[PDB]
This record gives structure tokens, sequence and C-alpha cells, in this order.
């Protein structure tokens, strides 16, 4: 259960550049550091992660990572593992305005594009190249939102009813009557994404006007089949690529409201804790076979706590691979949000400070 | 002013509710006719926790008796305290459930559930601040079981910040009273584990053992067992009513006991017991009370807590007692029995004291433990489940009512998952590979 | 003039307030109802001392305190008890469910909706005062109402009221004896708020008082009342300087000046020398030297620490009763020569002396015996670091496996905040080890 954690910093936006803002993030090698504007004289906080990505300006001859570099680091290997008949999971995290949309999607200039467009383009190009008389391929897409431990369909324009989760004894957890649509190239894996994003639940709080309120899961089911020169033709190769947009954590102080606005956040925080523990187990499990060969006991990772793990069971365990990317805001104003994101990233394969 | 609502589904739940209400009415000094005749004003200091006022200065209890067999309602209404409950809360149907979970969850319960939800919503709106719910049912059922689980799910969906308790009776290992018991038990436990914060474990065999060996009774009946369960429930709910040197709210118990959200099954107990003739020789002190508290025979779940390594424990005390005895005794019990406790909690015992003792006793104690040994119950049921599922012993009577096969396998998988989570914190060290 | 407006938060605060106000009312002759026959008998005086009470036209006397809590069962006992006519009806009890030992609930899910009214009532009380030399906040670590509400109230008060002193009397969980399984979480969370706002916070441990009551007083089976009585006597000894005449009086600012060497080490201990029962009251001279020597006895300390394993930064003594300065100087000289009580190199004076002519009063019933002398010893000790370390270890044993985190997380607290508070505690420990090292 390979785990990779990457922390990226976005450049200044229009609002930050309009004011006389300052940068409070420094990064070198494989280490990140922040300084508190409130009390500059105490000490700089430091953390270590598996990947660090500085992105402020173009030339930046020391420690600059274009989108191609991070794609080659994470997405290319993830897709390569996907093709050989295995499950794949990619997580995005970051507070509102941290720039997770910049990381995953990017701009449409065809020179700086995110992980999703690059991955989809490489997938469709490889499928188009390899499709000979024997091989054949199929791809299916679905999109859903998890919200107060209830699952809703974003693609279907039907009534926003709560679907029922089931456990097929062979195929594992799944959702009943979840909309599924066929796709053929990149143009489609988007219009679907835009339509699903338009339907997501969202409200306004004291922190931001358009702060999200629910987790989103984007499932790509990839099926292969090989037509041999005989009657015995079987697929035997079904892969799942999961892309999870995780809503940000929040304090009850920042969410200065009572009632539903509190409740959602509380439940959100619960998921944002338990998933951490699960991945905190996998990484440790991953270290077992790797170095000390600890196999004794399934060490059954707790898996049913909430719904978000109990639906991604097949994708996050077994022999799958997991990447997680956390966006940071370099503005001095958002010190607490950045510190919270960095501390959350510090979990899930903690690494000492070198 | 904290306030808790009570529901009782099935024959066992209704009988336990009647005995519980007769016990609480005696403790608070309520007459059968509904009038008040007490000895001190302190009883009425917090009467709102279970009762409601009336125009004639009467006190009407808060209960919703639900059942599908009119015979139990007729028996209860003609009992010693039959008239105490207001008539409108007696909601019921006919044709029974027939000891079938499918009839009591999908076919017949769908009609009475609407009326029960209307009544419980009306009751909940009337309280000043709802704290939680209580539900009583026997798992090996089909009337109480299915409707109880349905009400649990509906109430959890509607009110999601109120500690929903449940005092339930599960199948015994050897003393079997019905043939389709494991199916109902497994389905109901699957529907129960995800929709409750604190559920207690009562076994008929344990109550019979307590009645025989300890109380030295000759011919026990259902009344004695209902008494024990009522005593335990009152004790559990004690701290909300009367003051004390240190109190234990229900949410305090919920926050302190359960370590992780899943693991919420509790093993209860009550002390002391003199067996009607040893009271003259037995000395009532805190060390003797706690010594009988942790003894295995007192326990009401039929799971010996010697293979368990207690995860957590709470002890609600009732009486005027110096706390030094309580604290030193708890520390001594921890240190002397270190092998029967977990190491990654530094100290794992909570205490609470109420100054007002029970009428007719100088001091009493109520035990609410949480130990891994409860797996020995669940696993047993699981074994019997497969023993009747491999060949489909009586599976057709459930598919007749529109229940698919997948729902049984899902419940069994959840059962095995619960057993395995219990089991991880059961070996007395890791240091392994 | 010389007011000491006090706040009680939590059940520990309420019980300690009961004991404290019983002691004060018995000291000043205030009847439980509020009337004062003593001044009327005298025919003009100042027995309605402003340090703890306020006087109205009709001869009644109202105390200056609040009893904020979330459990009505704790305050209704006082509301309908023997003292029902003394307090103002604004005892400010919340009619809502308890916080259930959860720091987050006591901070920003149910601790809110009350804090505005509490601050308003505190403002109304303080408006009547031309003094207001210091706040007294009693609480107990353990979460729920106490720690969370104390943290919020201190955070608001430090902003609103500026530089006025704020003494805290905090009950601390014992190493071996505990009454909650989420106590270490709550204490490690509450340090992050008590460190940066409380100017000088004391500490008292239950197990220490249990041992002291077992040994000295021959009380085999003590209860909460005796512990509250001892804490009441300690606070009375501290605050006696502001009310009665004395040869060498010490104000609250003197405590805040002498006992704190640096801002981050303002965590002293306390004790009480003549804690002697009636039967043993005789057969002992109880000279000034003997009680002063008994103050530093390790077995009588009010928190389970070993002062032999540390060094004394500063010490302040407050004597009550017939104690002349010559004997005090002789006792100080005799104490300073022993090498068991090691002193730091950078504080060669290391003592503050104080005398009050009012002898201690005896609460009826109770346990203490009448003594014509007494002394309250406060000292800053490095050994208190040990008292943290054990608690810290408990936290480090429980936070790793993620136990009881779901309840806290589901009430508005982010997971990361824990670590921040933990780091701060470590910093405090390091600071103590930085100060006790000998100079080059
Ligand atoms: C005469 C006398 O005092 O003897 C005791 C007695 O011997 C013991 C054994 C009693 C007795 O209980 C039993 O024999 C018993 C039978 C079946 C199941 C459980 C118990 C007693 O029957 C039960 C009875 O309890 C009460 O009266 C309480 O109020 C009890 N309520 C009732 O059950 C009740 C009894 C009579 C009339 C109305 C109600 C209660 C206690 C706590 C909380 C709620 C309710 C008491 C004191 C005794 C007898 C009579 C022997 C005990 O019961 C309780 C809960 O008090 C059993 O464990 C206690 C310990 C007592 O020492
Ligand atoms: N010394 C002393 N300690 C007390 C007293 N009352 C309560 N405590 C302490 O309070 C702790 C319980 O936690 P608290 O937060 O104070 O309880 P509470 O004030 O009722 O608030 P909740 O915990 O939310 O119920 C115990 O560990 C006790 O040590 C008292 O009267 N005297
Ligand atoms: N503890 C207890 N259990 C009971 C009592 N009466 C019946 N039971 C249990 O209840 C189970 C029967 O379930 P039941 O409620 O009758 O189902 P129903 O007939 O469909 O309502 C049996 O396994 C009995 O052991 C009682 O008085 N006390
Ligand atoms: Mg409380």
């Amino acid at each position: 259960a390979s785990v990779k954690v990457a922390v990226r910093v976005r450049p200044f936006n229009s609002r930050e550049m309009s004011r006389d803002s300052k940068c409070i993030i420094q990064m070198s090698g494989s280490t990140t550091t922040i300084v508190n504007p409130k009390q500059p004289k105490e000490t700089p906080k430091s953390f270590s992660f598996d990947y660090s990505y500085w992105s402020h300006t173009s030339p930046e001859d020391i420690n600059y990572a274009s989108q191609k570099q991070v794609y080659r680091d994470i997405g290319e290997e993830m897709l390569q593992h996907a093709f050989e008949g295995y499950n794949v999971c990619i997580f995005a995290y970051g507070q509102t305005g941290a720039g997770k949309s910049y990381t995953m999607m990017g701009k449409q200039e065809k020179d700086q594009q995110g992980i999703i467009p690059q991955l989809c383009e490489d997938l469709f190009s490889r499928i188009n190249d390899t499709t000979n008389d024997n091989m054949s391929y199929s791809v299916e897409v679905s999109y859903m939102e998890i919200y107060c431990e209830r699952v809703r369909d974003l693609l279907n324009p039907k009534n926003k009813g709560n679907l029922r989760v089931r456990e097929h004894p062979l195929l594992g957890p799944y959702v009943e009557d979840l909309s599924k649509l066929a796709v053929t190239s990149y143009n489609d894996i988007q219009d679907l994404m835009d339509s699903g994003n338009k339907a997501r639940t969202v409200a306004a709080t004291n922190m931001n006007e358009t702060s999200s309120r629910s987790h989103a899961v984007f499932n790509i089911i990839f099926t292969q089949k090989r037509h041999d020169a005989e009657t015995n033709i079987t697929t035997e190769k079904v892969s799942k690529i999961s892309l999870v947009d995780l809503a940000g954590s929040e304090r009850a102080d920042s969410t200065g409201a009572k009632g539903t606005r509190l409740k959602e956040g509380a439940n959100i925080n619960k998921s944002l804790t338990t998933l951490g523990k699960v991945i905190s187990a996998l990484a440790e499990m991953d270290s077992g076979p790797n170095k000390n060969k600890k196999k004794k006991k399934t060490d059954f990772i707790l898996y049913r706590d909430s719904v978000l793990t109990w639906l991604l069971r097949e994708n996050l365990g077994g022999n799958s691979r997991t990447a997680m990317v956390a966006a940071l805001s370099p503005a001095d104003i958002n010190y607490d949000e950045t510190l919270s994101t960095l501390r959350y990233a510090d979990r899930a394969k903690q690494i000492r400070c070198n | 002013m904290r306030e808790i609502v009570h529901i009782q589904a099935g024959q066992c739940g209704n009988q336990i509710g009647a005995k519980f209400w007769e016990v609480i009415s005696d403790e608070h000094g309520i007459d059968p006719t509904g009038s008040y005749h007490g000895d001190s004003d302190l009883q009425l200091e917090r009467i709102n926790v279970y009762y409601n006022e009336a125009t004639g200065n009467k006190y009407v209890p808060r209960a919703i008796l639900v059942d599908l067999e009119p015979g139990t309602m007729d028996s209860v209404r003609s009992g010693p305290f039959g008239q105490i409950f207001r008539p409108d809360n007696f909601v019921f149907g006919q044709s029974g459930a027939g000891n079938n979970w499918a009839k009591g969850h999908y076919t017949e319960g769908a009609e009475l559930v609407d009326s029960v939800l209307d009544v419980v919503r009306k009751e909940s709106e009337s309280c000043d601040c709802l704290q939680g719910f209580q539900l009583t049912h026997s798992l090996g059922g089909g009337t109480g079981s299915g409707m109880g689980t349905l009400l649990i799910s509906k109430i959890r969906e509607e009110y999601p910040d109120r500690i929903m308790n449940t005092f339930s009776v599960m199948p015994s290992p050897k003393v079997s009273d019905t043939v389709v018991e494991p199916y109902n038990a497994t389905l109901s436990v699957h529907q129960l584990v995800e929709n409750t914060d604190e559920t207690y474990c009562i076994d008929n065999e344990a109550l019979y053992d307590i009645c025989f060996r300890t109380l030295k009774l000759t011919t026990p009946t259902y009344g004695d067992l209902n008494h024990l369960v009522s005593a335990t429930m009152s004790g559990v709910t004690t701290c909300l009513r009367f003051p004390g040197q240190l109190n234990a709210d229900l949410r305090k118990l919920a926050v302190n006991m359960v370590p992780f959200p899943r693991l919420h099954f509790f093993m209860p107990g009550f002390a002391p017991l003199t067996s009607r003739g040893s009271q003259q020789y037995r000395a009532l002190t805190v060390p003797e009370l706690t010594q009988q508290m942790f003894d295995s025979k007192n326990m009401m779940a039929a799971c010996d807590p010697r293979h368990g390594r207690y995860l957590t424990v709470a002890a609600i005390f009732r009486g005027r007692m110096s706390m030094k005895e309580v604290d030193e005794q708890m520390l001594n019990v921890q240190n002397k029995n270190s092998s029967y406790f977990v190491e990654w909690i530094p100290n794992n015992v909570k205490t609470a004291v109420c100054d007002i003792p029970p009428r007719g006793l100088k001091m009493s104690a109520t035990f609410i433990g949480n130990s891994t040994a409860i797996q020995e119950l669940f696993k047993r049921i699981s074994e019997q489940f497969t023993a009747m599922f491999r060949r489909k012993a009586f599976l057709h009577w459930y598919t007749g009512e529109g229940m698919d096969e997948m729902e049984f396998t899902e419940a069994e998988s959840n059962m095995n998952d619960l057993v395995s989570e219990y089991q991880q914190y059961q070996d007395a060290t890791a240091d392994e590979q | 003039m010389r007011e000491c407006i006090s706040i009680h938060v939590g059940q520990a605060g309420v019980q300690i307030g009961n004991a404290c106000w019983e002691l004060y009312c018995l000291e000043h002759g205030i009847q439980p109802d509020g009337q004062m026959p003593s001044d009327k008998t005298i025919g003009g005086g100042d027995d309605s001392f402003n340090t703890f009470f306020s006087e109205t036209g009709a001869g009644k006397h109202v105390p200056r305190a609040v009893f904020v809590d979330l459990e009505p069962t704790v305050i209704d006992e006082v509301r309908t008890g023997t003292y029902r006519q003394l307090f103002h009806p604004e005892q400010l009890i919340t009619g809502k469910e308890d916080a259930a030992n959860n720091y987050a609930r006591g901070h920003y899910t149910i601790g809110k909706e009350i804090i505005d009214l509490v601050l308003d009532r505190i403002r109304k009380l303080a408006d009547q005062c031309t003094g207001l030399q210091g706040f007294l906040v009693f609480h107990s670590f353990g979460g729920g109402t106490g720690s969370g509400f104390t943290s919020l109230l201190m955070e608001r008060l430090s902003v609103d009221y500026g530089k006025k002193s704020k003494l805290e009397f905090s009950i601390y969980p014992a190493p071996q004896v505990s009454t909650a399984v989420v106590e270490p979480y709550n204490s490690i969370l509450t340090t992050h708020t008590t460190l940066e706002h409380s100017d000088c916070a004391f500490m008292v441990d239950n197990e220490a008082i249990y041992d002291i009551c077992r040994r000295n007083l021959d009380i085999e089976r003590p209860t909460y009342t005796n512990l509250n009585r001892l804490i009441s006597q300690i606070v009375s000894s501290i605050t006696a300087s502001l009310r009665f005449d004395g040869a060498l009086n010490v104000d609250l600012t003197e405590f805040q000046t002498n006992l704190v060497p640096y801002p981050r080490i303002h965590f002293p201990l306390a004790t009480y020398a003549p804690v002697i029962s009636a039967e043993k009251a005789y057969h002992e001279q109880l000279s000034v030297a003997e009680i002063t020597n008994a103050c530093f006895e390790p077995a009588n300390q009010m928190v389970k620490c070993d002062p032999r394993h540390g060094k004394y930064m500063a010490c302040c003594l407050l004597y009550r009763g017939d104690v002349v300065p010559k004997d005090v100087n002789a006792a100080i000289a005799t104490i300073k020569t022993k090498r068991s009580i090691q002193f730091v190199d950078w504080c060669p004076t290391g003592f503050k002396v104080g005398i009050n002519y009012q002898p201690p009063t005896v609460v009826p019933g109770g346990d203490l015996a009448k003594v014509q002398r007494a002394v309250c010893m406060l000292s800053n000790t490095t050994a208190i670091a040990e008292a943290w370390a054990r608690l810290d270890h408990k936290f480090d044993l429980m936070y790793a496996k993620r136990a009881f985190v779901h309840w806290y997380v589901g009430e508005g607290m982010e997971e990361g905040e824990f670590s921040e508070a933990r780091e701060d505690m470590a910093a405090l420990e390091k600071d103590y080890e930085e100060v006790g090292v000998d100079s080059v």
C-alpha cells in the first residue's frame, strides 16, 4: 500500500497582489518551513514531507517544479500501476482558496495543465495507439458526493435522494442506482465534471462565500479485454482510478453560526480525522513488507468507521497505490489555515526533520 | 432540566418497562392513581426527568408502549400500575409478527411506525431540552426486534445529537426459547451497531445464574429478572435526578466510556445482593461493595471477564461515602488485577457518587463495564448463523416478505468485522511480527 | 477600594466557593442571611470590609462572586441551601446539558450562549468597585464546563480588562488517582490557555491533601469538605493582608512581583504548617521556628512533588497571629543553613516576610483545632516539572492510538491543535530546566 504525500505552494493571486502581502513559506530539498507573522522572534516551524513543490515565478533555477514534473512524479506512475490491473487513489486537500483547483485542473492554455487533464490525455492516447485487432478497451465514469455520511449522485439530474450502500460479497462495497455514463475522450471526462460540479452542495460562511460542504469522489472504471485466436475471450483486468476532492477542515470559531452550519463541519472533521488514521495505518503496513517483512496477522486496518473509507475500501488497500497532494496559501493572512494543512500533512508517514 | 423519552417494543420490552416504571414510581413516591405522597421535597426537585405534570396535580409518565400483539397491552393495562400511562400512547396493531424479522421490519411495521413516530415527535416537542431516548426489546423476537431497529433508524435520522440508549436482551448460549433466534439476532445487531451510542448487554442465563447461586432463590420467574434489569436501568440513570458530591450525566458516560465510535457494547452489573438471610452477617462497606462489583458471578451478560482485558469501566455509586475509600479501592483493583486491564490507557476507571441512597439500603452501586470478552457472545451467534445459513434452514419465510439474500451476508460481514475489531485489543502485548 | 472579585467555574469551583464563603462569613460576623449584629453592637466600625463584600442601605451585605456552571444540580444545591438568602439571585446557571468532560463543548459548542451574560454580570460587579486589585478564579482541570469555560473566560478578560492581576486556584489530576479517563487530554489542552493569560496560577493535588489528612489529622475517611476547607484556609491566609491591620502587609502586586522571577515560570506551590487536630493540639509548643520548619517538610506539600529533587527560586511567607519579627528572622536564619533546601545562585535573598495580627478562625465542626499562630508558605520550585512529566507521559500513551478523539473532533476542534498545545507544554518544561542551571 504505497503512500506518497506532496505539498505544493501556489503563486500570488490578484487579491493578494493588490495588497502589500508577504510570503511566509520557505522550502528546500525535502523540507518546508513557516514563520509566524504575529510573533516573528520565537522560532520557525519546520516539517518534512515526501515531496515539496515551490511555484512562484517562471525561471527559478533552484527548486522549481513545473506541472510536467509533478505529473511525472505522481500521475504517470499511478496510471502505469493502473494499467497492469490494480487500483489507484489520488487525494486532493487544501483550505478554500489554497489552490487545489490549480493543482488538479490548471489552466486550459495547454502549457500549464493539472494532473487530471494530463492523465486523461495520456490514457486516451495510449488506448488509441494500442487498439489492434486483439486488444479492446472500455472506460466508464461516475461522480458522487458524500455529505453527512449520505451519498448523493451529482451527474443524475433526478431528485437528490439518499442512496443505499451495499456490500456485494465478491465485488465489495458499492452504491445502488448510481448513475454511470460511457466516455470516449477528454472532451467528455470534462463536460461531465463541469455538470457534476455545478450540482454540488455549497453554502456561505464567515470564512468564505463559496466554501464547500461535502467530499466528492470521481470514479473511473477501466476495463480491458484481449481477443485471442480462439473462443476463450475474457476480460480479467478491471481497474479503478479514484480521485477524491476532500473538503477543508474548519473550526467552530471560524464558522460563526449555529445549527446546520455547525453540524456539517463537525461531521466533515470526523471524516478528515478517520481517513488520516486509515492511511496512517497503510503507510505503516506498507513499511512492513518493504523493510521488516511484517506479515503476521492481517493487521486488519480499521475500515468501516465512516462512509468515505467504507466506500473506497478496494481502492486504498490490498495492493493499491495512494497519492495525496496538499495545497498551501503563501499569504501571511492565512497562517492558521496553512499551519493546519501542514500539520495534517505531517501525519500519514511522518518523517523526521533533517 | 434534562429529559429522556422511553419506548418499549415487544413482550420482553413491555414487561421490563412495566417493572422499571413500578420501581421508579416507588423511588419517587408516586401513587398508583397518579397522585403524590412522599417523605421529602427532594424527590420532586427533578421530577421532570421522567414525568409530566397534569391539571389535577397528577404525574403522567413518559412512555410509548408499542406492540403488535394486543394481549400484552391488555395484560399491562390490567396490572398494578396499568392506569398510570395515558391511554393515547398505547399504539398497536393486530396479526402479530410471528417471530419473523421480515414481517416486523418491512411488511407490517411500516403501518404502525408512522403513528409511533407521530407520538414520539409530539412527546419530544413538549420537553424543555431533550437529552436522549431509551428502548427495550429482546433480540430473539420479530415484533420488538424489527420495529425497535426501525424506530432506532428513524429517530437517529430525525434527531442526531441525542444519546440514544438501548437496554436489550440477546439470545442465550444454551437456554433457547425460539428456533429462528440467530437470524433475528444477527440482523438486529447489524442494524443496531451503526445507529446507537451506548447499548447494554443482558443475557437470560446470566440473570438465572445470579438468581440461583447468589440470591439463593428456589423457583425464579420472569418478575425477578425484570426486577434486576429495572434496578440496573434506574442506577444507570440515577445521576440526572438527585444531587451529589460528583455527578455523571449520560453524555458524560458516553464521552468517557467508549474509546472509538464503533465499540459501544456495555456489560452491566448491580451491587449488593445478600440472598435474603445473609444481610445480618454481611457488612456494607465500599471495599465489600466493590469486591462483589467486579466478581464474575454478579455479571449479567454470561461472558466471564477473565479473557477480556477490560477496555473501560464506570461505577455509579449511591450513598453517603467518603471518597478516599472509593479512590483507593479503585486503584487497588487496578493494580492487583493489572493483567485484566489495557496498558495504553494509563488509568481506565471512572467514578460517580450521589448523596441520596435507594429507599431501603445504606449504599448501592451500578456497574457499566466495557470488556473484549463480550465477543464470546457475538461469535457464538455467528456460529449458529452459519449453521443455519449454509443449507438455508428456514430462509424461505423471510423471502416471502420481500427480503433479498444479500442483506443476510452484509449483516454477517458486519458481525465478523465487529468481532475482529474487538479482538485486536485483546492480546496482552504486541511485540510481534 | 481593595476588592478581590472572584469567579467560580465548575463543580470544584462551586464547592470551594461554598467553603471559602463559609470561612469568610464566620470571620467577619456576617450571618447566613446577611445581617450583621456585630457592628450594631459596637455602634460604628468597618466590619463590612470591602475586600469581599458590598454593603447596601438596609444593612444587608452581598458577596462579590459568581458561580457559573452548566449543570443545574450543582448550583441548585446552593440556591435552596442554608445560604439561599446571601447571594444575589444572579448566580448565572445554564439551563442546558453538561459539556461531558469535552474541552470543545465547554469552549465553542455549549460554552457559548452563556459567556456574554457572564461578562455582562462581571462588568456590573466591577462597575461598583473603585479598587479591583485582582481576580480570583477557582477551577479544576478535567474538561467539560471547568477547563473550557475557564479558558474562554480568561481569554475574554485578558482582552477586556487590561493589566489587572488574575490569580488562578487550579485543582490538578493526581498521578495514581483519577476520576476521569479524558483528564490528561483536557489538562494538556488547558495549559495552552492558562500559560499566556493567568498572571500567577497556584496548583493543588487531591492525593497530597488525602495523604496530609490521613497522617496529621487522624481522619481515616476524608471527604470533599475537608479538602475544600483546607483550600479555603489557604486562600484566606493569602488574602488576609488586604483586610486586617498588620506590621508588614503585602498586597497582591507584591505577590505578583516577588514570587515570579520571569513571566513563564509563575507556577508556585502552597502549604500550611499547623494542620493539627484537637487531640494533638496540646503537647506541642507551635513556636514560629517549628511551623516555619514544618512548612518545607516534603510530606506536607499540597502537590505530589519532591523538592529535594530541585531548587527554590523564590519563597514568600505569610504569618497570621502573634508572631514578632525577631522570631521570624531567627527561623529564616536557621532554615537557610541546612543544605537539604538548595537555593539557586542568582537569587541570594530568596525570602519575603509578612505578618498579620488577626489569628485564624475556627469553622464550627470541621477538623482544624484552634492555633494562636499560623504561616502560609508559597514558593517557586523547579521540582514541579516532575509533576508535569508523569501527566505528559499519560498523554503520550493515549494520543498515539487515537483514543477518544472522535468526540472532541465532532465538536469543532481541529485535530492539529492538540499537538500545538502539547508542544507548548514541552516548551514550558524546557524553560524550567533552562532557569535552574547554575550560572557560569
Ligand atoms: C427488606 C430489605 O430491605 O431487603 C432488601 C434486600 O434484601 C435486597 C437483597 C434487595 C431485594 O431484591 C431482591 O430480592 C431482588 C429480586 C429480584 C431481582 C433483583 C433483586 C428486595 O426484594 C428489593 C428491595 O429494594 C427496594 O425496595 C428498592 O426500593 C428497589 N425497588 C424495588 O424493587 C421495590 C421493592 C418493593 C416495593 C417497591 C419497589 C430499588 C432499588 C434501587 C433502585 C430502584 C429500585 C430491598 C431494599 C430489599 C428486598 C425487599 C428484599 C435487592 O434489590 C434491590 C434493588 O434493592 C437485591 O439486591 C438488592 C440488595 C438488598 O439488600
Ligand atoms: N478538590 C475538589 N475537586 C473537585 C470537587 N468537585 C469536583 N472536583 C474535581 O472535578 C473533576 C471532575 O471534572 P469537572 O470538570 O470539575 O466536573 P464538573 O465541574 O461538574 O464539570 P463536568 O466534568 O463537565 O461535569 C474531578 O476530577 C475532581 O477532582 C470538589 O468539590 N473538590
Ligand atoms: N429478560 C426477560 N426476557 C424475556 C421475558 N419474557 C420473554 N423474554 C424473552 O423474549 C424472547 C421472545 O421475544 P418476544 O418479545 O416474545 O418476541 P414477540 O413475541 O414477537 O414479541 C425470548 O427469547 C425470551 O427469552 C422477561 O420477562 N424477561
Ligand atoms: Mg460538570
